[PDB]
């Protein structure tokens, strides 16, 4: 997987991260950039607009779950398969949601990443990033 | 296809990159080819190390070309006839790679112009690379 | 981008589809829910049983649609913009259903039009079916 | 994951299919369709055309090749992920091919197999020539 030196350096990253906005701002960009998202939200009300989509708080309090779920590979990072596979489960069984959709999550939140670090988060901090959120997305899509 | 706020979005953020076209494009590669190195392999000629002018002199030429692009929104199968034929026809470049340029692109976007990265214009900025790429990797 | 090439192609083999147009759409229909069942959730609504009369309804207004969109090769943003609005904005299909449903598409007339169905053809219709796909999965 | 009544219905289309024939046409056809594949076969020289490209005898001698190994894939369904083994080594460390070119050509070969048996080729047959062809791509890709 990651290199002692990837490792310490995403670690360094993650721990800066904030836990209250990062992950709501990556599921709120996943709505608004890829609007079909919004299918399997229903629930959260209104998302017609890219300000109602990133200010919704239940996008908010439910992105700070999915942050919770890719700290949680960072910390299983030599066995996501067995992390995910109730996860992998409800989005496969339950949620029927395309997994080439869980790549486009990995990757707004490399965005959200690269938006709030700016230039601390450099080229080999983002390769290692991507390691990360291909691993949790082939996690998800075992099942 | 892009909607006429798309068009609006792309031309005045990509107004924003200016002087530093050269440089994002130059960074965006260099972040493309370290994140996902088998895009290497259509680059065997190029300096590859960080700091290349190689590197620094090619990314100039993508950006400035996503420049006329922009230029010529409405009109870019027209105005990237050169472009289509060497990546689709000559370098025959799999399109799976050009999503991840795009990417590339819109994480040094990010990491460099964070007031500009709204998320109605990251999803316009999506929209219209995913526009260039199809017509980069179509042969008409 | 379609090729001139590609456009004659597609109105060559889609020509022959004729009185066939509910027949064929049908088919692929069934196609697409038998062989991708996760596709059947955009449909809680239908009887999807085999020679379903609702199947049979749709996949002529399905099939009618891509004769319009044949009809109208040079501008299908402008000829589909209700069918986009009703895919994009009001159902929201995942995009990957249009690449089940354009493979269905794909099988159903090689097993019904073997003459037409040389691989020259069989790129043009891969073409126009995922430029169309791309149409109505964009709010523009 | 093949139910009795699917593993039944491959088997006996399968056992009527031109084992000469077929996995070239697959292949010239992902090379015409796919025209970015042609940059893995080089080798081949003339894939210019439609018809350089389905009449060179380099494609059709390795599609034969191809389609010995899908061959051996429904002859062992339950355990595609070791029969597939070596070669999922393969094309992602020396050839660097893709996954989602793994799918397009699965997809191509349901084309082809629809192509030579028409009405036969019905859609409970597809269905389970999809989930065999998901089967080979994702074992293929397990690398
Ligand atoms: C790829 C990274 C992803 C991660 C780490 C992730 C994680 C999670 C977590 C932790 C939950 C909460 C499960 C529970 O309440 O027990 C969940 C639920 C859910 N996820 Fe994901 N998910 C991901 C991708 C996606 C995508 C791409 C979609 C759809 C576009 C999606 C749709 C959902 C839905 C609809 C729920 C249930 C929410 C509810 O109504 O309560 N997820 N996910
Ligand atoms: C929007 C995306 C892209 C744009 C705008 C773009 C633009 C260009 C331009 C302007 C050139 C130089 C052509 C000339 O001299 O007139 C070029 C060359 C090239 N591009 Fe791209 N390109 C893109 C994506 C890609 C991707 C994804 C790859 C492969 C990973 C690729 C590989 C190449 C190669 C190999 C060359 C030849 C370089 C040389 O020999 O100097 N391009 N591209
Ligand atoms: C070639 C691509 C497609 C074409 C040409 C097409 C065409 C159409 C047409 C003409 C209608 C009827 C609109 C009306 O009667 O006013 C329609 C409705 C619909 N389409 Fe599609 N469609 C395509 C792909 C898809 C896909 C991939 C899905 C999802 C799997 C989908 C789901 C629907 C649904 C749910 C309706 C509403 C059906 C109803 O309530 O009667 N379509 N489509
Ligand atoms: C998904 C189904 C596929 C199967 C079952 C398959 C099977 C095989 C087999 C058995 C070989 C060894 C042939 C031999 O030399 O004896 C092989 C080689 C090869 N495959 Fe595939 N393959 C598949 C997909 C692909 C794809 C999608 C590509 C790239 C477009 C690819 C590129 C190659 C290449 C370059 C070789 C080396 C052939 C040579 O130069 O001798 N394959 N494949």
């Amino acid at each position: 997987h990651l290199t002692p030196e990837e490792k310490s350096a995403v670690t360094a990253l993650w721990g800066k991260v904030n836990v209250d906005e990062v992950g709501g701002e990556a599921l709120g960009r996943l709505l608004v950039v890829y609007p079909w998202t919004q299918r399997f939200f229903e629930s959260f009300g209104d998302l017609s607009t890219p300000d109602a989509v990133m200010g919704n708080p239940k996008v908010k309090a439910h992105g700070k779950k999915v942050l919770g779920a890719f700290s949680d590979g960072l910390a299983h990072l030599d066995n996501l398969k067995g992390t995910f596979a109730t996860l992998s489960e409800l989005h496969c069984d339950k949620l029927h949601v395309d997994p080439e959709n869980f790549r486009l999550l990995g990757n707004v939140l490399v965005c959200v990443l690269a938006h709030h670090f700016g230039k601390e988060f450099t080229p080999p901090v983002q390769a290692a990033y991507q390691k990360v959120v291909a691993g949790v997305a082939n996690a998800l899509a075992h099942k | 296809v892009l909607s006429p706020a798309d068009k609006t979005n792309v031309k005045a953020a990509w107004g924003k990159v200016g002087a530093h076209a050269g440089e994002y494009g130059a960074e965006a590669l260099e972040r493309m080819f370290l994140s996902f190195p088998t895009t290497k392999t259509y680059f065997p000629h190029f300096d590859l190390s960080h700091g290349s002018a190689q590197v620094k002199g090619h990314g100039k030429k993508v950006a400035d070309a996503l420049t006329n692009a922009v230029a010529h929104v409405d009109d870019m199968p027209n105005a990237l006839s050169a472009l289509s034929d060497l990546h689709a026809h000559k370098l025959r470049v799999d399109p799976v790679n050009f999503k991840l340029l795009s990417h590339c692109l819109l994480v040094t976007l990010a990491a460099h112009l964070p007031a500009e990265f709204t998320p109605a214009v990251h999803a316009s900025l999506d929209k219209f690379l995913a526009s260039v790429s199809t017509v980069l990797t179509s042969k008409y």
